[PDB]
């Protein structure tokens, strides 16, 4: 007997259900172009609250960025007669560098008045804090991986009664076997000391200064994308063409891994090449390495020789916005855009990088993506013949025309023995220090 | 719509054309099936004429496509097969004539022609379809 | 279709379509189905490209219409160096299906706008984009704390004009279309205009706006100046370009350099989320002031 | 070499990417009918907070209703020994008319205790405050389009001493280019007076009287869906066809433009039409216009003459829902239901809007869509010739058949000359008042 | 199957589909693919119409099972004029695998339920949804301020002919079967039924139920009354109706129009989230009340 | 575009080609039909030449192909079937000759020819179609 | 490709693919389009199986690569009872794109893993999952009560053989290769190992994991262990296994039957919602203590 209309059925599930197995976000999908559908990343959170469940997934940050923690362990309330508790809040895994500048509910705590023994974390298995022993050391926890730190005594006096949320400023160093390989400051200095001393002052100078205060924690943009290869287990990764200074990345348990590393790929722009199986990741920029004439392209499916696609005025994100943190002051959730100055009258494109980062930067990288997002509207769709096969997946075309001699960098090349090519319109120019002033 | 000729006198022995029929039909896959039609009338759709003589008659016959036809003109239909019926059975056909005697109005079903040349003087086109609309 | 019915009733029509495309810049184009120039408006439709006229589409749903109008790119027609520049990007069209034996009978399918043109192989396909494209975008401004508005703009009038603020000079040494030397760079501060337009209205690039960024004099007021992106058409070596001064869209710089501190439509002080959910401490500083 | 099957990869992208770029929801749909995709729309708000961060957007709204506002330029707190504050809420953009009935975290606060000074946040530029000589002039910021309220010496003793969440009562014109043309009662009134005094009492033919309190603000639906298309930029926007009121609608930034006024075409039901390049907003009724026999169909492409499809009973919505605001008294989320008598079995399918409007008139709605959604089963898919063209697309034809007579509505008018339409069904008497007794 | 394993392990078989469809009345009507009338229930299977039979799909997850049944309409079928009024929607069939040899040898392959019919072209096309169609719909309260039920309903119990409420009379004037003049309007109060079941028992419209609105006597009791929808079946003016009562769903109409106010399944105090969130001030009104 | 010459003399009995439209349709399911034409011209559309001469007219013919060929050019096509009208109907032909005297500017409808070698010296080729671009 | 670029942009070119997939056994296998046995590694490429290379694709984005890799499945080869059982899973490839008349003009395409392999009709389609598959997944620890970690795991390392802990014996009584008698039952607690892993080392499963679970000894140390899952292959009755003992992940069960409870990598106490939000009442017990 014939078949019904669920042939369309048939067509989706699983007929398109084998598709994404084999494979805001206004503003996500434009910036790796044609590229790869551009997972859900980073909804940046506000108002940092610790939750006391156990559904809450273990958090990850590299540098320094406050993070909620949350409650394992506390004793109950205790009258002196108003209260008393001993807690213990994990804050993230790793081993990391001390946790330093505690604010609870509201604006700010001195942790000389507090108790607190903050732990490293370490896979050299700390042992019990001796507050725990309370539950006696025969029922002692002794955490391995995850960095907690116990409150103790803590006075629930000026906060209520109640317990207030408290949120931590911490330091975590990159990790990861090609972070002990090649050391940064955060362990490479290996003493630096020649503190400036010489003493409302004079820091002016401080965005320019020699001096490393502040910005020795920053882990290096190398690293950290190492680790989350390392963490995934891929440790055939290469990262040698990676420049950037990271300052407080954080992405949660259960962000898919990868939705985590596209936060990046945002900031930085890099390419996440795979050439080999190496999976280069390295830095983009307008470097041409083929020079193709139009006389050299080969045949395509479509039967023309370069399909060139200009999107839609429509969709040109007139204004761009990010979500970046203060990474600065009191690390609270920010927002600067870039407008056009032609066209401001609507398309507004913002997206939300939970990661810290200066003012400056900001509007450095807004000024970015604006400027890309107008640049990579026009996209080519040719097809390059396999005399040439050294064109990898992620490198950039001259491809010269009668009339114009625009560049491509190229995406989703399928070969089969016919390198067919969806590129897309990159110049070299946006890839710059935008160099504006600061606050 | 026109009411200009009928056409060239000359068509060749092969100029084939009966009625049109829509007989919307279901063809249920049990057995036996209903249908019905919403014409009441039946498209004549009168096919294979064939221009055939000197080179004098062609260039009348080439313009007869484009002077007066373009394409959605009437240029009525001389057939060699006012309301007639048909009385041979009880039923009857009662179609109605609205040109005089076998004159059907048509348009050609071609979006060009092709007239051939088979000799010094020889002029062919092997078909024009028509399915006099009315 | 506005009283051509009498002549649409009868099986006998002759309706050809044709439609005029309108540039940002002022001229239109003239595209038409019926193989013979003809005109109704001053407009001169040629049936020499464009012109497939694929199946517009429509809908009382907010969504757009569309028609993808395949044709040719040739020297009188878009040319596609044009295209490719940056024009024809808020092209807006009529189309319309006028009756070829008389053009007083005609109508408008639809007013669009043009939005995606896919070029290639000789030839270009341009989907219309319905008359609803607008619709369907984000607007909004976030309270951030610099300004929102551009330097023309109603919520910030300027008189960009005022005083020696634009630098009008011609133009020499373009090199890469984003370095530009300028002969004229003296006049102004060093690094006086980051965020303007770069107005270039001669020549090759006619009425063709950019950015600027690296405001650069080096030797003898040269002002070397990049831009963000290409202009897409290569200036001569002598084109006329203005250059409106650079706004930082910060209090700071809207009060030093420009008088125009009033007209601000931007939001500097902003508490945070950390002062919302804050209690008051009756400890250090509580007494009023600027909280900065 | 062959293709493998990434030929379902490549059929969906961006095989189907192409298509949305060129283009509780349960009820949403079927209103619309066949239509075109009913886009998310008006979750709406429930318990309205102020949020002070940087990363809310601007909100928008037109004529009597609540919304929350932010905080900007907040002093620090200030001890008279028991605290005291400057704030400044900025509640939405535009020129207003005056805020009035402001309560705070809880009922309610008496506007003549507070020492508020409210701005209409006019484009003529309104000055400083000078509450703002805090920071004095020289860095005074001077809002031009928001209309911002401060608040001055605030006490923050009756709530707690925290900052309370604080809610306004706002009074906003409908404004734009087609909005100062044709004046409606915000200014088109030029002095009424006339109060009738003579004075729990007699407010029985209040919903009847003459005398215009209150519903005095409530602008016309004809400008506010011309404020819609003035600020996304659409100035050939034709709206003479319209006639409601609209009573305070309230949408958020970024809120699309479409999908804010995609909440008025379930409430109102007009056409969003566009014959032309006019795009005529008619209000939609039942006055047939073509008046078509069954034997005046084109030949369709399926070579049916009229495909009719009659959806399924078990999606027919049985009971529908709302969830408009109060509009009268204390604003608040409300709901009201219809339900029909034969078939209550199931299938609730209900929607939030986020205006405000009366008691009435919800059920008013309710009912009507409960009506509509049954008569909008059938939907019809037939051609028609291009010798009658002038059916423009949302016209509605009376479709003669040799058994019904029934009227059909058209949407999805593809040509190409050959106007093929998918229909639907639509009933005269659907559109009127229900006539029903309020509270 | 069920014990005609041995009739089909055989290669030699001759299983003909066949299925029965009840309506919404009582009539059954019957179908299959046999080309010979035939029947083991006193359903009489008619291979006039009906019966493509196309694939019927299943799946173990709650999502419905699926067949499209193409067929043919016509006098003695569906005929298209019943089922455009209003019947055949909740119309439950059984699908059935008779043996034509012998039709005791027969089994169930679903029980379905009808959802989408398409006809078209002389012809119907109609989706057999399976026996899950109800999962997957919404069915809840939500704590709304009216009432929730119909009048007949077990969870407010009527009694709906406990005295002169329902109207028996019989119907004058039908005009667009929308509105009904009715000859015997007076009886009742004017607006006394206004959302009523106006099911018609006899003549086209057989026991077709619609909605009432605008209950207004004109002169002499005529009672004319609009509807929300069209019946989709003309009634002739002669046919008999009667209306039950109309509710408002509304503790004011519930108590003192009908009795039934104990039966309310509503929620009409219901306070607000603006009561939740507050902090008793020690201010005004603090002692206990209505809160209305 | 050219004006370069006619062609070679030959052409063979069977040279075929007649004018063309669009002139697309509805064909209304329950009645007549109406019909719309875009043109107001017809394209002529000559078919089905054939060369057939010794090997001294073959090089002189594929590079006619070649040389002012190209794809893109004239050479003014001549029928062996300034504005020309039609008046055997009262209605009128007034199609225009842009070229004198029947000489139909044209472009050969081919990627590719394919030239033949019959005998010692005969050369064939079974087709080259045209269709006159303006 | 690397230097072969002399070979390459020559028209005359003689590149003919093949790749090596290396098993989660130590073993690997070869693939040629050449059709003759070619090697450079140690390898040797195969052309009796394997090698159909459709279609190759690449992306900037995260996303993986694929390549569906059409073949044969024969005794020499994959042989798909080796498949089946449980081999091949993470398999690693490198194909490389050789030039058969010189194999040392060769580079990689891509190193996949070979994820989805769909295997009938006598033959075996395998996609080849890019080099970013591990990407994309979750990965986490969400402070639950238990311990996280396996045995051998670095947060929780364990020495596994210290002690008489591994059972050693060889195996008899293998039945449905989920119930495994095994002779030397005694040495051990009864349900000694209850989460461990049965490493099978000799025989048909070769190097093959399995789960325990009811590990019960009936008789004289006969121990009936069963497992959650087939082996896949079926265990002679003479092979060799190892079970590695049973961890339940839980503080008791750690510290009793283990010594390692410092290395614990768990979250015992965690104390809940509902303390979370609870403010202190002054009733009952408030002193310290360990709230459990
Ligand atoms: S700084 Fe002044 S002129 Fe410049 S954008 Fe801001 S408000 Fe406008
Ligand atoms: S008013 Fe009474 S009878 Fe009517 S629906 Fe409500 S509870 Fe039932
Ligand atoms: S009980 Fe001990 S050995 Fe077992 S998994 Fe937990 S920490 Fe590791």
């Amino acid at each position: 007997a014939t078949i019904l209309l669920s042939a369309a059925g048939a067509a989706i599930g699983g007929g398109f259900g084998g598709t994404v197995l084999g494979l805001g976000r206004v503003i996500d999908q434009r910036l790796l172009g044609s590229g790869s559908q551009s997972v859900e990343t980073g909804r940046v959170d506000r108002l940092r609250l610790s939750s006391a469940s156990e559904g809450e997934a273990v958090g990850r940050l590299w540098g320094r960025m406050r993070v909620a923690g949350q409650v394992i362990w506390a004793t109950r309330f205790f009258e002196s007669a108003s209260y008393s508790l001993s807690l213990a809040l994990a804050l993230c895994e790793g081993e990391i560098l001390r946790v330093g500048r505690v604010w609870a509910d509201g604006s700010e705590i001195e942790v000389s008045g507090l108790n607190m023994r903050v732990y490293r974390g370490g896979e050299d298995q700390l042992p019990d804090p001796k507050i725990a022993a309370v539950e006696g050391a025969e029922a002692a926890p002794a955490y391995r991986g995850i960095a907690y730190v116990v409150l103790e005594d803590l006075q629930l006096a000026p906060f209520g009664n109640r317990v207030p949320q408290f949120t931590f400023e911490v330091v975590r160093a990159a990790q990861g076997a090609l972070a002990e390989a090649e050391p940064d400051l955060t362990r490479g200095l290996r003493a630096v000391a020649l503190i400036p001393g010489t003493g409302w002052s004079d820091g002016e100078n401080y965005a320019r200064g020699h001096w490393i205060s502040g910005r020795a924690v920053a882990q290096p943009l190398a690293s950290v994308v190492a680790e989350i290869c390392g963490a995934a287990g891929i440790t055939e990764i290469d990262v040698s063409g990676l420049y950037g200074l990271v300052r407080g990345y954080t992405m949660t348990g259960d962000q898919t891994g990868r939705a985590g590393l596209q936060a990046l790929m945002l900031a930085y722009g890099f390419e996440a090449l795979e050439r080999d199986g190496q999976l280069v990741f390295r830095m983009r920029d307008g470097r041409v390495a083929a020079d193709l004439a139009a006389a050299d392209l080969a045949l395509g499916e479509g039967e023309a020789v370069v399909e060139t696609v200009r999107a839609a005025e429509a969709e040109i994100a007139g204004r761009v916005r990010l979500a970046y943190v203060e990474a600065e002051g009191d690390f609270e959730v920010k927002a600067v855009e870039a407008v056009f100055p032609d066209a401001a009258a609507g398309a507004a494109a913002g997206s939300e990088l939970s990661l810290a980062l200066t003012r400056a930067q900001a509007q450095g990288i807004v000024g970015r993506w604006l400027a890309e997002a107008r640049v990579a509207r026009d996209t080519a769709r040719f097809a390059l013949p396999p005399s040439r096969g050294h064109l990898g997946t992620g490198d950039v075309v001259r491809l010269d025309l009668p009339e114009g001699k625009r560049r491509y960098r190229i995406d989703r090349v399928e070969q089969a023995g016919l390198i067919q090519v969806e590129a897309v319109r990159v110049e070299p120019g946006i890839y710059a220090p935008a160099d504006e002033v600061e606050d | 719509a026109f009411h200009e000729v009928r056409f060239p006198a000359n068509l060749s022995f092969g100029s084939v054309g009966g009625p049109e029929r829509r007989t919307e039909i279901v063809t249920l896959s049990s057995g036996h099936e209903e249908r019905n039609s919403p014409w009441a009338h039946s498209r004549r759709h009168y096919d294979a004429g064939v221009g055939l003589r000197s080179l004098d008659d062609v260039e009348r016959l080439i313009a007869f496509f484009e002077a007066r036809g373009g394409q959605l003109h009437g240029f009525r239909w001389k057939d060699w097969a006012g309301i007639v019926s048909f009385n041979e059975p009880p039923p009857q056909g009662a179609r109605v004539t609205a040109g005089f005697e076998f004159d059907v109005p048509v348009r050609f079903d071609t979006d060009r022609i092709a007239v051939s040349v088979q000799s010094f003087q020889a002029g062919d086109l092997p078909q024009v379809p028509v399915v006099e609309v009315r | 279709p506005e009283s051509l019915k009498a002549h649409l009733q009868g099986g006998v029509t002759t309706l050809a379509r044709a439609w005029a495309l309108a540039r940002a810049d002022g001229r239109v184009l003239g595209f038409t189905d019926h193989d013979v120039v003809l005109r109704f408006d001053g407009i001169s439709f040629e049936p020499g490209s464009g012109m497939t006229a694929k199946a517009v589409l429509q809908g009382t749903g907010l969504s757009v219409d569309n028609t993808e109008s395949y044709g040719a790119l040739s020297s009188e027609a878009i040319t596609e160096a044009d295209l490719l520049a940056g024009r024809y990007d808020g092209a807006a069209v009529t189309v319309w299906l006028v009756n070829w034996a008389d053009p007083a009978m005609r109508a408008v399918i639809f007013r669009g706008h043009l939005g995606e043109v896919s070029r290639g192989a000789g030839a270009f396909t341009a989907e219309l984009r319905g008359l609803t494209a607008a619709l369907g975008q984000e607007q909004g401004r976030i309270y951030h704390p610099r300004c929102a508005a551009v330097l023309g703009d109603g919520r910030c009038r300027f008189d960009l004009t005022k005083d020696g603020y634009a630098l009008e000079a011609a133009l020499g040494g373009v090199d890469e279309a984003v370095v530009l030397r300028l002969a004229e760079g003296a006049g102004f501060e060093d690094r006086w205009f980051e965020k303007g337009r770069l107005v270039v209205l001669d020549g090759a690039a006619a009425g063709l706006i950019g950015v600027v960024k690296n405001d650069r004099l080096q030797a003898d007021g040269s002002r070397l100046i990049e831009l963000w992106q290409r202009l897409g058409a290569n200036p001569v070596a002598g084109d006329r370009v203005r250059i409106e001064p650079g706004c930082d869209k910060r209090a700071g710089t809207c009060r030093l350099k420009f008088d125009n501190f009033l007209n601000f439509r931007g939001f500097p002080h902003i508490p945070g989320e950390d002062w919302m959910v804050s209690y008051p401490v009756q400890s250090g500083t509580n007494d009023g002031g600027s909280l900065f």
